[PDB]
DNA sequence: TTAATTTTTT
DNA sequence: AAAAAATTAAATTTTTAAAAAATAAATAAA
DNA sequence: TTTATTTATTTTTTAAAAAT
């Protein structure tokens, strides 16, 4: 009864390459208001909240609430069969345990039917109070990939600090100390390469860098990263998926 | 065989000791005092007290250890000359009698500990019991003859001939943690040459030229210094350790002034034994002729080596085959020279 | 108090990418005349003579001739944090204990301070005389990189034969035989893809290939390789970078 | 004496890159009409019929019909020395037991002479004649390469089917099952990307995708691949190279 | 062969 | 305090594999 | 093509077992 024609087929490929190494098994909680995915880590440290609304899908036909368990390594190697320009249709039925994926291509005449067996899993559902966070930044995603990828060579801990000049990333380890300071943008008026800081108070928390390396696998999804955190809440790494969905990554402080 | 010489060179002349890497000596011809290495393998390599021994009854722990150490000696590129001891002199007879008395006390304490039942005490008291026979050195010389790696039989002492091979330039350095090579006259001495993947100890390289520059002595005053602070050839004077022997050498040079001016009422000369025979035996020993040796590292025998080590020592095939393959790889790689043969070393940069 | 703001940090990143595979632990002889590094291989058969003169840096400043030793793997991992156009600013404080590395991107304002722990070395620097070599070969650097990279698959040693017609690279192994023979470019269209030979007398020497691969790891630094060699004299593999210094490379021949 | 100039040396380079993974050692048959290789796999399940005829060679000279034993990994490494624009001159001196490979650069500066140490190896050739094949398809080789890289994740089995509509690449395994439907098109304006299908019988054949991945590793040779098959005859994977020759890949079904 | 450490001593 | 002598007190190196790091070999959209 | 990015054989690494 479930059908979801996603026309810009790089989106689900980027979601499965983002969540392949982090989550091994989860539950794609699919409702009539849009596909959701709220899951904890396999190592049980990081919370992943994925939500895509129905307006981005070209033909989203969802009769009722589907809560089925999808293996993410299986679905990631199924989305590795898809091209970067095709149309992904998620035909499904609740009678059999089949998650059928059909890949219509625009360039070619390819029809790639891919039915996947699904395992029964306990659906985790942990809420988040939607609060106004302390330091909410809007900084480039390639910059966050670069910063986490280079600070992970020093150690497994980053001290992300916000200030009036901007965000400061500080990692300490055996090779030494690495401080990365990102300032504002004065008069470029770009607002995708530009870094904007929304802050009420300066904070200083220590975050693990292996989970940030897992979080920076979502960098082709968006050109912006919305890191929003406070002094006690987990860091929220939000990737705006094509203005039609969001992928939120939660990380407890170290 | 000098009691407190490496600590002395670590104290008063730090420029001599350069704790280098084992990778650093690529293609260096090296003479090695081998009998202490034989006791290092027969003491160390034990399967829980019992020495590594085979079906016929003899032990083969030294064969095991120096096959494996010599293969990773060529894998770092060091070319060894395992020099074997000969007849010990009559001046060494007192120290060998002391070693035999200590071995007899270790045998009596082993017979106590065998009835006691503690396994660690028995394995330590047989770790202070190890003494070779000419059959052991014959088995080792059979290993080195099948190795294609040259052995040399010293006439009197292996470290004296090692020092002569450094002095003639036939080898670059003498490799033993025994400290007598600097007494016998070797410019370069290589302590702690252990060819292991577990590189826990750096190669302690001792330079005699920096010792004689730093202390301001010739060979004769250094021999008198080692005689005063204690050798395995003659007894030292009681009450004089390292530092007062250094001061006594530095205030007047020869040992004849030391025995003729220092009063017996405070530091008496024990037994009135003449130290000049030990002096002339350190300077001019019964030593191997260094121009008559054949220091050639030939191609190793493989099939006769397999036949030896697995027909009368019953080893395992694939480890010897990997060792001979690493030996063949090192023999193909050993033709590369150093930059020290072309460009001279004009100092060493030291950081803060 | 040492400080050197280098406006082209890709050059120093390529220097440490070159030096990382060959030397694991090296000592930097930084003086007021320039930045120097003279350290051999761990097998002590292959020397590097890095020179970075003070005219190549923009704001070079060094009070005392401070010699410090870093881990080149760690310094390479910290210089991989810089981008391709990131301005690398050296800083060593007076009574130095650490080295600070500031990476500034030109367009985006971003200060990537990287403090790096120093360590103690005893590295033998060597007096190389200013001698003139008979076989001096200028090559494109990617061509010499290709030649060492594909003759490494054949054997362990390259016989570099030098003729007036051109340099000949011969390697023999158990896989087979190989003979890469070059020619001096009589028709030169471009300088960077031309081979010039500067003969005094013909030489014929054999060199190992592992250290030659470590020399051709310096390929994106300069587009020219000055292969200078003579009979039973070590080969100079000079990577003369653009108006900032020169990266020498020494290698003892496989003598027979 | 055998001497064979070959200007487009990239073609022989990807021939050896294609035959590096399958064959370790085979008898390179030399004839007056060209170089032949009716090799057979080291796993002994598939046959390789390489035929590069002598008219596409620029200067071909052959006196004796000799078949030297060539280590394919060694000639793959020696052709990995050869550049993509290098004029390759194959040579074989009589009474030398050495296949000499000479690479000439497009400029007259670099000459790369290499040699081999051959072996006294012989093989029993079987010989499969080309009869009237019933079912022949002809898709672009990159698309078939993408199809095998798609289906190799799901399982080590492909069920290649055909009908009046088009070829069906069915596969199944532990990850689910995947059906790739590729239909024929009536497009004569493009030949290297359009698909023509000639069918006589509706046939279902089950293969193994490891050896089909090794045949997939030949696709940079041409943008045209050919899967001719019938009910009981083992299929070919014919690689339609230009006037130099071709490359066939026989494979027994599972 | 060489250390490490408590004891003893100038 | 500085410095000696009594009394022990230690001598190795594979292969195997748990855990982590680096390359070139593919892999391929950007 | 060129530049980087993943997969994944290749290596060290400490720390365990036996090595005959």
């Amino acid at each position: 009864m479930f059908e979801a024609r996603l026309v810009q087929g790089s989106i689900l490929k980027k979601v499965l390459e983002a969540l392949k190494d982090l989550i091994n098994e989860a539950c794609w909680d699919i409702s009539s208001s849009g596909v959701n995915l709220q899951s904890m880590d396999s190592s049980h440290v990081s919370l992943v909240q994925l939500t895509l609304r129905s307006e981005g899908f070209d033909t989203y036909r969802c009769d009722r609430n589907l809560a089925m368990g999808v293996n993410l390594t299986s679905m990631s190697k199924i989305l590795k069969c898809a091209g970067n320009e095709d149309i992904i249709t998620l035909r499904a039925e609740d009678n059999a345990d089949t998650l059928a994926l059909v890949f219509e291509a625009p360039n070619q005449e390819k029809v790639s039917d891919y039915e996947m067996k699904l395992m029964d899993l306990d659906v985790e559902q942990l809420g988040i109070p939607e609060q106004e966070y302390s330091c909410v930044v809007k900084m480039p995603s390639g910059e966050f990939a670069r910063i986490c990828r280079d600070l992970s060579h020093i150690g497994d801990a980053v001290v992300i600090s916000c200030a009036k000049d901007g965000v400061k990333f500080s990692a300490s380890g055996e090779l030494g100390n690495g401080n990365i300071k990102l300032s504002q943008t004065s008069n470029v008026d770009k607002e995708e390469e530009a870094v904007t800081i929304e802050m009420n108070e300066p904070v200083q928390l220590t975050f693990a860098l292996r989970y940030l390396n897992f979080f920076t696998k979502a960098t082709p999804l968006s050109s912006t990263v919305t890191l929003s955190m406070s002094a006690d809440v987990p860091l929220v790494v939000e990737y705006k998926i094509a203005d039609m969905g969001h992928l939120k990554y939660y990380l407890a402080p170290k | 065989g000098i009691q407190g010489l490496a600590k002395l060179i670590a104290d008063v002349a730090p420029s001599a000791i350069r704790e280098n890497d084992i990778k650093s000596y690529f293609g260096r011809k090296v003479a090695i005092d081998a009998s202490m290495s034989i006791y290092q393998f027969l003491i160390a390599v034990r399967q829980g007290g019992d020495v590594l021994q085979n079906e016929e009854g003899e032990t083969t722990s030294h064969l095991m250890g120096m096959f494996y150490r010599t293969i990773r000696m060529m894998e770092n590129g060091i070319k060894p000359v395992y020099v074997f001891d000969g007849k010990p002199p009559q001046l060494k007879s007192g120290e060998l009698a002391k070693r035999s008395e200590r071995r007899a006390e270790a045998e009596k304490q082993l017979q106590q500990a065998q009835a006691a039942g503690a396994e660690q005490e028995v394995e330590k008291f047989t770790k202070r019991l190890v003494k070779v026979t000419k059959q052991h050195n014959d088995e080792c010389k059979h290993l080195l003859s099948l190795m294609g790696i040259p052995y040399l039989d010293a006439p009197s002492e292996a470290e004296a001939s090692c020092a002569a091979l450094v002095k003639a330039g036939k080898v670059y350095a003498a490799a033993t943690e025994d400290m007598d090579c600097l007494t016998f006259g070797s410019p370069v001495l290589m302590r702690h040459l252990t060819a292991s993947e577990a590189k826990k100890l750096p190669i302690q390289e001792f330079h005699l030229s920096r010792i004689l520059q730093e202390l301001g002595l010739n060979q004769e005053q250094f021999v008198d210094l080692c005689i005063l602070l204690g050798s395995d050839y003659c007894e030292s004077i009681r009450g004089i350790g390292p530092k007062r022997a250094v001061d006594l050498i530095q205030k007047h040079k020869s040992i004849e002034e030391i025995v003729r001016r220092l009063d017996p009422n405070k530091y008496p000369v024990p037994e009135n034994w003449l130290h000049k025979e030990a002096h002339q035996l350190f300077l001019e020993p019964e030593v191997l002729d260094p121009e008559s040796v054949e220091l050639k590292w030939s191609e190793p025998n493989e099939e006769e080596l397999i036949k030896f080590m697995c027909g009368e020592k019953q080893f395992s095939e694939e480890r010897i085959r990997s060792g001979v393959k690493r030996l063949s790889k090192s023999r193909q790689g050993s033709t590369q020279g150093r930059l020290d043969d072309f460009f001279k070393v004009t100092g060493s940069l030291s950081s803060a």
